[PDB]
């Protein structure tokens, strides 16, 4: 059957209703002079970011459901997550609402200047 | 000038003494350092417990081994795990485990009671949060404790290997003997206190370079009194200053040679070289780990 859970569209349209977000998201001690890209093996948050660990901010992990593509691969657990400090309050959704571009690594539209 | 460290380590006089056994009362009890905006408790305490441990001769091999033992949060997550895998050389095979679920970071989580727990591998380095809040009953005898501390004096024996290290975390009343007779079979150990939870009589029992045999005798009733002497007539100042500057936070990658040597071979020359951090014995093959699954009706 075509019947499939849908987190991120639930979490979306529980946050768009004023829910809080989800916490405990484990946020690390970094200098913040890091190269400011979005995912990476060690914390690279630069002075606007902050750091977490990356399996605390993936919806999937944090809600124990399966990974949305065919190997359920996770690509946040072991990994550092550079999070906007404005956005910080609410990682799993800013990962989930957003994308890396797969040329210089930063987010798109917070960080990468590719479309320059 | 203890404040600027990351924490205040058990001063080897104080080591040497035959104290006996007195209720901890610590005059700092219930001060609290302010911890960097929005940075958890355990992330500051695992952070400061790694920057003491780059000031001691740890051996670092390619293709280290590291595991956790009670690694996971009432939350759910691991914070400890989050800080050791940025501590730790890229590459580090990290596994960590606890009693109960939680998404991790590490390499592989067992989730079970650590007596579960079987590993085909030796260790480069263990690391245990493991704790009972129902051993803190100050109404009664405070004797050496077993259950986790049994499995984890076992595991050291059987499956660090020699050159490594451990942190064990202990409490007044979280303690165990063995586990400190253990420490003697180190090339150094000492009881290591968190300066931003300096407030609580935890500390991290650190065995520095196994050397798998006892390199002296250490009676654990009466160290453990003489940890308690020390916290009780030593107040730590609470502080978390050392959390921030990292700019040196990341565990010297030192290619520490690594060989597979039996019984019969381990000289003087060799304890030489694995109590100055500049050998690891164990083998090098496939990293595999088990949880034991009780089956039941
Ligand atoms: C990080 S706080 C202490 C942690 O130690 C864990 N713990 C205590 N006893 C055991 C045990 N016997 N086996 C595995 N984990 C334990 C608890 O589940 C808790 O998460
Ligand atoms: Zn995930
Ligand atoms: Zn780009």
């Amino acid at each position: 059957c075509a019947f499939a859970v849908d987190a991120a569209k639930a979490y979306k349209d529980y946050l768009a209703s004023g829910g809080q977000p989800i916490t405990n998201c484990v946020k690390m001690l970094c200098t913040h002079t890091g190269t400011g890209q979005a995912i990476t093996v060690t914390p690279e948050a630069n002075m606007d970011q902050e750091s977490f660990g990356g399996a605390s901010c993936c919806l999937y992990c944090r809600c124990h459901i399966d990974h949305p593509n065919p190997k359920g691969f996770c690509d946040l657990k072991g990994k550092y997550v550079q999070i906007p400090t404005t956005c910080a309050n609410d990682p799993v959704g800013f990962t989930l609402k957003n994308t890396v571009c797969t040329v210089c690594g930063m987010w798109k539209g917070y960080g990468c200047s590719c479309d320059q | 000038s203890q404040a600027w460290q990351p924490g205040v380590a058990m001063p080897n006089l104080y080591k040497m003494q035959r104290m006996l056994l007195e209720k901890c009362d610590l005059q700092n009890y219930g001060d609290s350092a302010t911890l960097p905006k929005g940075i958890m408790m355990n992330v500051a305490k695992y952070t400061q417990l790694c920057q003491y441990l780059n000031t001691l001769t740890l051996a670092v091999p390619y293709n280290m081994r590291v595991i956790h033992f009670g690694a996971g949060s009432d939350k759910g997550v691991a914070p400890g795990t989050a800080v050791l895998r940025q501590w730790l050389p890229t590459g580090t095979l990290l596994v960590d485990s606890d009693l109960n679920d939680f998404v991790s970071d590490a390499d592989s989580t067992l989730i079970g009671d650590c007596a579960t727990v079987h590993t085909a591998n030796k260790w480069d380095l263990i690391i245990s949060d493991m704790y009972d809040p129902k051993t803190k009953n100050v109404t009664k005898e405070n004797d050496s404790k077993e259950g986790f501390f049994t499995y984890i004096c076992g595991f050291i024996q059987q499956k660090l290997a020699l050159g490594g290290s451990v942190a064990i975390k202990i409490t007044e009343h979280s303690w165990n003997a063995d586990l400190y007779k253990l420490m003697g079979h180190f090339a150094w150990w000492t009881a290591f206190v968190t300066n931003v939870n300096a407030s609580s009589s935890e500390a991290f029992l650190i065995g520095c370079n196994y050397l798998g045999k006892p390199r002296e005798q250490i009676d654990g009733y009466v160290m453990h009194a003489n940890y308690i002497f020390w916290r009780n007539t030593n107040p730590i100042q609470l502080s978390s200053y050392s959390l921030f500057d990292m700019s040196k936070f990341p565990l010297k990658l030192r290619g520490t040679a690594v060989m597979s040597l039996k019984e019969g071979q381990i000289n003087d020359m060799i304890l030489s070289l694995l109590s100055k951090g500049r050998l690891i014995i164990r083998e090098n093959n496939r990293v595999v780990i088990s949880s034991d699954v009780l089956v039941n009706n």
